[PDB]
This record gives C-alpha cells, structure tokens and sequence, in this order.
C-alpha cells in the first residue's frame, strides 16, 4: 500500500549510509496535505566529491527512495533545494513535511532563510502578470 | 486557496515556449521531414507546453473540487464546464492531452506528420489559453 | 476496475458514433496476452473530412476511449495502422485481440494483407543487426 | 519468447539518437547554456534514448519473469543480475531512470547543468548497452 509520513521519517534513517550527501529530505505537494514530491538538501562538500564516481547521482536519489520507501521510482519528482527558484523553496517550507534531517534543526533554518513575505510574492505576482500581458499584445489575443 | 504566482509562473512559461515554436511557423512540410533537429525542437516544444497547462489545470482543480480525480483530457473538459475556459476552447485544446501521451509514451515512433499539425494547432489555441487563464486569475483578485 | 475484453467489445459498439471514421479497432499488448496498446484503422474518406473541423483528430481517441472504457487515458498508447511500419502491423495482427469491426471480417482482411514469413522478418534481423554491428564498429565499443 | 527483431527495431534507433547526440560532445558549458535550442535538441534526444532502453529492458524481463512487475530503476539492475548486463554497467546506467523521469515530469523545471552531465554520461555509457544487448540477442541464435 502507500506509506504515511510516520514510517517514511522512520525509513528515512536509513538514507544517512545509502545518500551520504543527503542533509534534508522534505514531503511537498498533494501527499503531504497523485506523485510523490520530495525536496532535497545536499551537502555542498561530500555531492561534489559523490559525482566524481557517479556522473549522475541526483539521478539515482528517486530509485534509491524507491526502494527505501517500497514506493514506485516512475513517479517520484526531486526539487534540488540547493539550486532552485525562491518560489519553489517558498512553498517547499511553507507547506512541506520534513522527513529528513540533520541536524534535528535544518529544516527550521530552511525555513527561515527562504521563506518570503506577502509583499515580496506581490513583487513577484507584478512581474510576472505584466510579461504575461506583454504576451498577450504581442500575439494579437 | 489557488495560489496565482504558481499559476502565472507556468503562463510565464507557456508563452516563452510558444516564442520559441513560433520560429516555425513558416516552415513547409518537406523541408520539416528533412530535419531531425527541428522535428526534436518542435516536439520538445510541444511536450513542455502541454505539461506547463495540464500542471495549471490541476492546480485549479484541486482547488474547486479538492480530492476529485481528473484524466488530463477530462480536466480540460472540467474547466470548459465551470466558464474558466470557453466550452469551445475546452473541446477543441482537449486533445493536446492525447498529443503529450504520444511525445512522452515509452512506445515512442510519433508520426513527424502529425507533429507538423500540431505545431499549427499549438500557436493558435494555446495563447487563447493564457488569455483565458489569466482572465481567471484576475478575477479571482 | 480494469474491463475485461468481453466489455471492452461491447463497449466498442458506441464508438461507430463517437469515433465516426474508426473502421477497425484492436487491442495488443500485455493487456491482451501495464498500459493499454490499441491499433487503430481509419476510413481513409472520413478521417480527411474530420480532420477539417478537429485539427488534432487523432489525438482525441485515447480521450474518447479512457470515457467509454471506463480506464485511463493518460496510459493509453495509440498506433495507426494506415500509416506505420510493416513490423508493427505485423504484430499488431498475429497478437492483437480485435475489438471493433466493420464489416465483421476486416480483421481477417487486415491479417492476410500485413502478416509477414519467417524469411521476412529473418532479412530484417540480418539488415538491422548490420546496422547495429556497423555503429559498434564506427563508436568503438 | 523474446522477440529479437523489436528489440534490435530499438537498439537501431538508440545508435541513431546517440548518433545526433555525439554532435554536442564538445560544447562548453557556457556555449550550452546560452543557447536554448541546443538544450530542446539534447533533452528530447536524452529522452529517446532512454525510453527505448526502458521498452527494451521491459521486453526482455516480461519473457524472463513473466507477470512480475519492475520500475525502469529496477529493472537495469535485474539485467545485470542475470549477466545480460554486466553489473558494473548496470549500477552505472540505472541513474537514467531518474533522468527519464525528470525529462517528462509534470513539474518540468529541469536543470540545464545536470542535463549537460548526462550528455556526457549518454555518449559513454550507452553505446556499451546497445554491444551489451546485441551480444545477448547473438547469444539467443
């Protein structure tokens, strides 16, 4: 069947010997509150000397939470936290279940550190909604 | 509940893709058959766009009919129903669902023929699409 | 639940209305002998005459079949049989449960028209596996 | 059970992707990232090849192991199991699974910098599947 989110943060121990690069793994999407959408956290330090031996090792995380998970691997989406868009890490922090994490107080310093105001995602609404109307009288519609 | 700078995030997208498609507009059907690399262009092209209004469409709909299940031809169907979308544009950018199957199946051998069809079909209802959608969002306030 | 073939050729009955140039229509695949493989057979009038009026026709039936059969759309796989290659058509007809026929012996005229010998397929083995023996030899490995 | 002339049909066309893709070996980084064209081009081709792999891995294990199921992960790992291919190039292939994946994930969102390590990781690695997979095809008479 499918795992809840008490026996995926008791499986997710288990990640420290199979992803040692793994800091923070972290439940988002339609399973938290359908595909599983997990955000990652690396360790800057030990992913750069991982790829040396693995060309493709962000690759190879939805396989390795698919057998750890008893999940299937085709339809699990990975959002690299340590390379992605503000937005995305807004909303990763703000509607996210931690399952992963060390320190036991990463994903309080990930929330504090990206997470945006009301006025800042206005900013955002603004530029956004003016390229799009921009679009729109250039294609004539 | 819908949150709109996710939303204006992928219509963000949807018209950059259809800036980039609209470089063939003009392109014959022999000198398309001879390229590869422009078939790989238009068809990656035409999978991005359709994944970017299949991702809004659930958005909306998980939000007015949360817990509901939709098929992506079925979602565009839902919106045409509710006057998000005219009921025409509904029924005549339902198929696109069908085209993203065909560009992602395992299978694979799409007809290049085909993919010709759409591309004419994709630069003239998929800006009505950001228009309507972006009437949804501003009237939502 | 999954239909059985028994319904899904029944079910088929409404599709000389919904789907008015479909001539023939056969089920292949794992879910005969998953996703579901169907192979379809257009009137070759109708469909010109549709395709006038519905830009992507084709498109539409992994829709239009995932609402009659009751089952996914979204793992539907689509092949047409008017415009595909020798090698398909000849699986399609020695392992394909048909399910839509008209007149009620096109399939046997299906299968007599594409079924290829054994030494047929064996020179296609011959040229393919040259063409595998000859892009090992010019990549090295 | 196997059918060796629809797996070669796919082996044929892997050394036909790889055969555009080896056209990009030697873009820099910064070459790539400025041009979104040869990003569409790459991606599209990246996902060929490994859905054709994914379709041939499949074909394989459903005459092996008959109604057993098994994630595209999972089942280059079962291939190297049973020697068709070696373990070495089944634990360094599988990571394409994840790639495929991302290629075709309803949130899109692909990194360009991670899809340039794969184009490096396509050009070594598959061509040592499509020898793999044809020894085994000679090896079946």
């Amino acid at each position: 069947k499918i795992p809840t989110i008490a026996e995926l943060r008791e499986l997710s121990l288990r990640l420290l010997t199979k992803i040692p690069y793994l800091k923070m793994l972290v439940l988002f999407g339609s399973r938290a509150t359908s595909d599983w959408d997990f955000a990652v956290l690396y360790d800057e330090e030990k992913y750069n000397l991982y790829i040396q031996n693995n060309p493709l090792a962000a690759f190879v995380i939805p396989g390795i939470l698919g057998e750890i998970f008893k999940i299937n691997s085709d339809k699990i989406d990975i959002v690299e936290l340590n390379h992605c868009s503000k937005l995305i890490a807004h909303f990763v922090a703000r509607d996210g279940k931690v399952l992963y994490e060390e320190p036991g107080d990463e994903f309080d310093k990930f929330q504090q550190r990206v997470l945006l105001s009301n006025t800042e995602i206005k900013k955002i609404e603004k530029t956004k909604l003016e390229n799009i109307e921009n679009f729109l009288q250039r294609w004539g519609v | 509940n819908i949150e709109p700078v996710i939303i204006e995030t992928r219509l963000e997208l949807i018209g950059r893709y259809l800036d980039h498609l609209k470089k063939f507009e003009n392109i014959s059907l022999d000198d398309y058959l001879s390229s590869f690399e422009q078939q790989l262009i238009t068809e990656r092209l035409l999978q991005l766009i359709t994944q970017a209004a299949i991702d809004i469409n659930d958005h909306i709909l998980s939000k007015l009919k949360s817990g509901k299940s939709y098929t992506n031809f079925e979602a565009f169907i839902e919106l045409g129903k509710y006057q998000i979308l005219t009921p025409e544009l509904a029924k005549q950018i339902a198929p696109s669902s069908g085209l993203r199957n065909r560009l992602v199946a395992e299978f694979d051998d799409i007809d290049p023929n085909q993919v010709f069809m759409a591309i004419s079909f994709a630069l003239q209802q998929y800006p009505l699409y950001v228009r309507q959608i972006n009437s949804y969002l501003i009237t939502l306030e």
